[PDB]
């Protein structure tokens, strides 16, 4: 029916890794998503575009995936502004309803 | 030039009724629809729902019977949104957002969002 | 001579149906005599506006290959058909580019349409501007959302013809006007249809 897991709630990365973060989405609706970065306070901004695009206003170094009913994100690396929330779209039918959203968290060690 | 401004943070009160407004200017209002969304401090997101400036037309999800009522005005060039039945969690900040059918879809603008606080 | 050849060019202005606005209807004339004359003198012509030529000039001159283009407007919108304006039939029904040297009649049909008819359909919603003389005939459900649009109709998934309330109680703006556009070529290489001559 509806429902959006991506496997995980929350992913942490140390230093350096790269992050990628799927959206598996439900049984064959179709093939348009978006995701989201949510920074702790202010308003959402668009991170990608149908997974796999560009945009004009953000420095994008991004790496995608390709079309079906499962989806998959590439973020360049770890930089020193990227903890924050991860939401992902889901639009075909009139009844939208996202997913859980991951969080990126930077394990710091001793 | 797409801007947006919205109202502060109101304190509600258990079964009654309270406005919001979403505001829009500078940039034509006709074409785009207006998209409502809420954030429950930090939980998923929840499309609340839409409407179409042109044709008047309004969408909900599957649930959301208790507030479902729209509206939008032209010579405003503004939304207003009414929430009935406060009972007890919808202590929540609400998002007015824009998409874009020639170029970037999926709600390519927002808000600064409206932090609505239930109490007695 | 007596060249007594009149063509349906004086048929076509008391046709008792037309076609839609959309779907406009075009005539092509040519190899007859008819005085162009007898159209403007008479008081029955609500609008006469003739860009390309005067009035009384059509007589002297001799054109090529003429072309009629017949359909049904409202009340209040017959300044939409002029050459390089705005308007949402001269936009998505049907438009005139800026280099026409042609000739526009209009006349009220209240009487023929009253109950009131609810048969006429016209284009609303389209992606761009017409093409100049452009015959698009198509259906398609008109979608306005990101969301694509499939299946049955719904929320930006619209039908983008619609009626006219052409109802017999109505007055200027809500009455029926048959317009029809006259253009033509001149002198490609022969010559047909030319101004009577008396002797």
């Amino acid at each position: 029916d509806i429902v959006m897991t991506q496997s995980q709630k929350f992913m942490s990365t140390s230093v350096g890794d790269r992050v990628s973060v799927t959206c598996k989405s439900s049984q064959n609706v179709g093939t348009n998503v978006a995701w989201y970065q949510q920074k702790p306070g202010q308003s959402p901004k668009a991170l990608i575009y149908s997974a796999s695009y560009r945009y004009s206003g953000v420095p994008d170094h991004f790496t995608g995936s390709g079309s079906g009913t499962d989806f998959t994100l590439t973020i360049s690396n770890v930089q020193s502004a990227d903890l924050a929330e991860y939401f992902c779209q889901q639009y075909n039918n009139y009844p939208w309803t996202f997913g859980g959203g991951t969080k990126l968290e930077i394990k710091r060690t001793v | 030039e797409v801007q947006l401004q919205q109202s502060g943070p109101e304190l509600v009160k258990p079964g009654a009724s309270v406005k919001i407004s979403c505001k829009t200017s500078g940039y034509t209002f006709t074409e785009y629809t207006i998209y409502w969304v809420k954030q429950s401090l930090g939980k998923s997101l929840e499309w609340i729902g839409g409407n179409n400036p042109n044709n008047d037309d309004t969408t909900y999800k599957q649930f959301f019977k208790g507030k479902a009522t729209l509206t939008v005005d032209k010579s405003s060039s503004t939304a207003y949104m009414e929430l009935r039945s406060l009972t007890s969690e919808d202590s929540a900040v609400y998002y007015c957002a824009r998409d874009g059918y020639p170029y970037y879809y999926a709600l390519d603008f927002w808000g600064q969002g409206t932090s609505v606080t239930v109490s007695s | 001579p007596n060249i007594t050849n009149l063509c349906p060019f004086g048929e076509v202005f008391n046709a008792t149906r037309f076609a839609s606005v959309y779907a406009w209807n075009r005539k092509r004339i040519s190899n007859c005599v008819a005085d162009y004359s007898v159209l403007y003198n008479s008081a029955s012509f609500s609008t006469f506006k003739c860009y390309g030529v005067s009035p009384t000039k059509l007589n002297d001159l001799c054109f090529t290959n003429v072309y009629a283009d017949s359909f049904v407007i409202r009340g209040d919108e017959v300044r939409q058909i002029a050459p390089g304006q705005t308007g949402k039939i001269a936009d998505y029904n049907y438009k005139l580019p800026d280099d026409f040297t042609g000739c526009v009649i209009a006349w009220n049909s209240n009487n023929l349409d009253s109950k009131g008819n609810y048969n006429y359909l016209y284009r609303l919603f389209r992606k761009s501007n017409l093409k100049p003389f452009e015959r698009d005939i198509s259906t398609e459900i008109y979608q306005a959302g990101s969301t694509p649009c499939n299946g049955v109709e719904g929320f930006n998934c619209y039908f983008p013809l619609q009626s006219y309330g052409f109802q017999p109680t109505n007055g200027v703006g809500y009455q029926p006007y048959r317009v029809v556009v006259l253009s033509f070529e001149l002198l490609h290489a022969p010559a047909t249809v030319c101004g009577p001559k008396k002797s």
